[PDB]
RNA sequence: UCCGCGCCCCGGAGGACUGAGGGGGAGACGGGUUCCGCGGCGCCUGCAUCUGGCCGCGGGUGACUCGGGCCUAAGCGGCGGGUGAAGACCGGGAAGGGGCGUGCCCGCCCGUCGAACGGGGAGCCGGCGGAGACUCCGGCAGGCGCGGCCCCCGCGGAGACGCCCGCCCCCCGGCGACGCGCACGGGGACCGCGGCGGGCGGCGCCCCGGCCCGCGAACGCCCCGCAGCCCCCGGACGCCUUGCGCGGAGAGGGGGGCCCGGGGGCGGACCGCGCGUCCCCGGCCGCCCCUGAAAAGCCGGGGGGCGCCGGCCGCGCGCCGUACCGACCGCAGCAGGACUCCGGGGUCAGCAGCCUCUAGCGCGGGAGCGAACGCGGCUCAGGGAAGUCGGCAAGCCGGCUCCGUAACCUCGGGAAAAGGAGUGGCUCUGACGGCCCGGGUCAGAACUGGAACGGACGCGGGGAUCCCGACUGUUUACUAGAAAC
């Protein structure tokens, strides 16, 4: 199955509330830009398309398979753009990660 | 092949010690301990020296005394001529 | 680390003395001591391993796994016993 | 020699070469005759051609 | 020494217990005057059995 | 420990044969529903698994009710 | 080193070090409580101390399975007696027991000596304490005895053998039970590489590229298990190894069996992949004027004699050892000497050197100054042994590949002779398997760099002779390692 894949789909809950700020709109334009498939980013958004769903922001995809990891990676690198002190990217069930806030 | 030239063919091992005469000697005495004889019963060349004074068939599976580096020694082989011929003059 | 230390009252590496190494539910290598195979009945004639007889002790086989089935069963293999009982035959028949 | 043994076997196997060719082949091989797979599969081409 | 024997356990563990100082009670009562055992001894100078 | 040999000596040993308790497993670790059955024996603890709940029913109605059945 | 209240003790933060033949974690021995917890410093801790192996107090070593015990090994004792002034030494020729039964048999003749490394019946996983654990506690297993109760004296296959298992004597065997090696194969652990799930860290720039974690025991069944051995049909130049080996005394081929310290499944209770490393195991081959313990116990087989044997259920398993050791032994807290067991990563041919993960840890004290002189370490223009008793000491050489190798010779050697050339990084291109999937070694190029590459480290200088001793060996512990033995 590493040539078939599959449509999978891996969301972040920000779950900020907007208290710590957090766009969402631009937390998507920030995965959407920096998405690569492999090392290229050539053709990222014909097999993976990331929007905002509520609160939680969702990555799902239509061919291509990617490691939850990635969503903890893109993720952990947007708030270092600007809010490095908070969010702990802990999971919150398969599919689900959560920006939990920090102690 | 031909990786030895001379008799130093089994005494290659000895290297430049010991002395040709020595060498030489062991040459013809290690050759013939080495060497497969015949099996008096297994009728195959498949004997074997297992020690000294004991040499085994390798198909029969039979241990046979004979001589140290040899199966059958020269004094052996005429005795057991001489005690045939012997007894069958006194029968 | 791996490191397993001893598990004898000695550290003295003897015949008796060979551990194998495992993991264990807790995650950690354990010294399992590997037995000596204490081998199986020899032919007395012929000196070849009688076969049907598992290289375990006697003392735990169970009397039919260290029992063959035939006469002269554990002493002599089945080529061996078609030799006596042949010899005996015409041995016999010779001064008959 | 493993692989060129196991080339001769299959061979054999499948009857592409006879039991006395199948014997020359397999000692030529431990004379050193052939390199490769490939030039012991030319050599057998060769033969039975 | 962990393979020790009864035997010798049974004088060495004599040793142990005997090791000890003059009851404080006993140098009142008796008016001792010299209060240090003398056949006290250290695991690390004195050898028994020796 | 040993697995049993299914119901059939199952059923015998709970019957006849000394078995101190019944620990019913139901779907442990999740990797199946599947019930298991584990009847500590004098000799041995004796494991079978019953590839339904309502075979799980059966057989802790149909035994002798000295053998204790205490659920997981 | 800084800070905390801070002592050299402790805690955090740094910076190191021992560097898996450990300044690590453990045992045998030897010491004999040093172990642990709490309090203290009067001694001791060779400076200090709030520290401690020191001092006071109170505690701490749990076993059917591990070891002793057990059995034998070298050996040592013992023996009617023999001898000697004896003490004592020496020792088969001497009416030397056992079983059931109350009678009859069987029978020359000692070790309940000697090994906490040899033989041996059988134990694992988790958890718990300040001090312990194959011992405790919870699980689960195995061994051997014992009692109760039940059951009852062979079948199958053509064979190899398979299964639902009788004991005791006399005899025949077996197991215990065994050298060394070079390769080679097979498992286990270790290791690495990916994936994926879970945590982290750093982030000026990059970063799906860094790190950490992801577990599965004994013992039950059931099935596979190379090589090896055997059975059946049948009648051959075939079958095979890395090396071999093998076959009309029966190969190949087609079936079968057996053994295999193993592997799988089910119980007990993450998924792939790869090269290495270690340990065991297998089949051979080699080697010896070298042929590589014994016994207790256990178990067959024949003959007899005579009835067993199982299952389930209970029950039992006694004596000793078990803390700790940077603590032993040398007058010391003595750059002194102490035997094992487990052994990660990178560079590498490496278990080498050199750094590191884990784990340990900061050692009879500190500050300054930067004299002479010492002690170790570097460098030195031009010359180069002219120095010296002597090239002593230092320096040269060295890894790998590829050329090129002389006299001489007991034809094996000499030989790495001598004497040279290459070596880095990047970017490619060929080789080599299995059935699109793996190996990372060997070639061949370009291109680039102050005219550089075994860039540290590791690591022969070479030649020509002469005398002794053929050689490898051995030697005056502690002034001779030799031409001596």
């Amino acid at each position: 199955v590493k040539k078939e894949q599959g449509n999978i789909r891996f969301a972040v809950d920000c779950s900020a509330g907007k208290d710590l700020e957090l766009n969402l709109n631009e937390f998507a334009d920030y995965v959407r830009t920096h998405f690569k498939i492999n090392n290229r980013k050539h053709g990222v958004a014909e097999k993976v398309a990331c929007s905002v769903e509520g609160d939680s922001l969702v990555i799902q995809t239509t061919g291509y398979e990617f490691a939850k990891r990635y969503v903890k990676y893109l993720t952990k690198r947007f708030l270092y753009q600007d809010y490095q002190g908070v969010f702990r990217v802990l999971s919150t069930d398969k599919e689900t990660y959560t920006l939990k806030p920090y102690t | 092949m031909a990786k030895r030239t001379k008799k130093v063919g089994l005494t290659g091992k000895y290297g430049t010690r010991y002395g040709r005469a020595a060498r030489k000697q062991l040459l013809k005495i290690e050759t013939s301990q080495k060497a497969k004889y015949t099996c008096p019963f297994c009728a195959k060349d498949k004997v074997r020296r297992t020690a000294c004074g004991i040499w085994t068939c390798r198909s029969c599976s039979k241990t046979m005394a004979g001589g140290a580096y040899s199966l059958h020694t020269e004094p052996a082989n005429a005795a057991r001529a001489t005690i045939r011929r012997l007894r069958l003059a006194r029968e | 680390d791996c490191r397993v230390t001893c598990r004898f009252h000695s550290t003295y590496r003897t015949r008796s003395k060979i551990v194998r190494y495992k993991r264990t539910p807790g995650n950690r290598l354990t010294s399992l001591r590997v037995k000596k195979l204490p081998n199986a009945p020899h032919c007395a004639e012929t000196g070849k391993q009688i076969h049907g007889i598992p290289r375990v002790i006697p003392q735990h086989l169970t009397r039919q796994q260290r029992k063959v089935s035939r006469p002269y069963g554990g002493k002599l293999c089945g080529s061996a016993l078609r030799a006596h009982i042949l010899e005996s035959f015409l041995n016999e028949e010779n001064q008959a | 020699q493993r692989v060129l043994r196991r080339l001769l076997s299959r061979y054999r196997d499948d009857e592409k070469i006879d039991r006395h060719l199948y014997e020359t082949l397999y000692a030529k091989a431990k004379g050193n005759m052939f390199k490769n797979k490939r030039v012991l599969l030319e050599h057998i081409v060769g033969m039975q051609k | 020494t962990a393979n020790k024997t009864l035997s010798r356990k049974l004088r060495l563990a004599k040793k142990t217990k005997t090791n000890k100082n003059i009851p404080r009670w006993v140098i009142a009562k008796d008016h001792l005057k010299k209060t240090w055992n003398y056949k006290r001894h250290h695991w690390r100078r004195s050898h028994l059995k020796l | 420990p040993n697995t049993i040999t299914e119901e059939n000596l199952m059923k015998m040993i709970a019957d006849g044969r000394g078995k101190k308790l019944v620990v019913k497993s139901c779907s442990k670790g999740r990797l199946q529903g599947k019930v298991k059955l584990k009847l500590r024996t004098a000799k041995y603890l004796y494991t079978l698994t019953v590839p339904n709940a309502d075979d799980a029913k059966s057989i802790v109605k149909g035994c002798k009710d000295k053998v204790e059945v205490q659920y997981v």
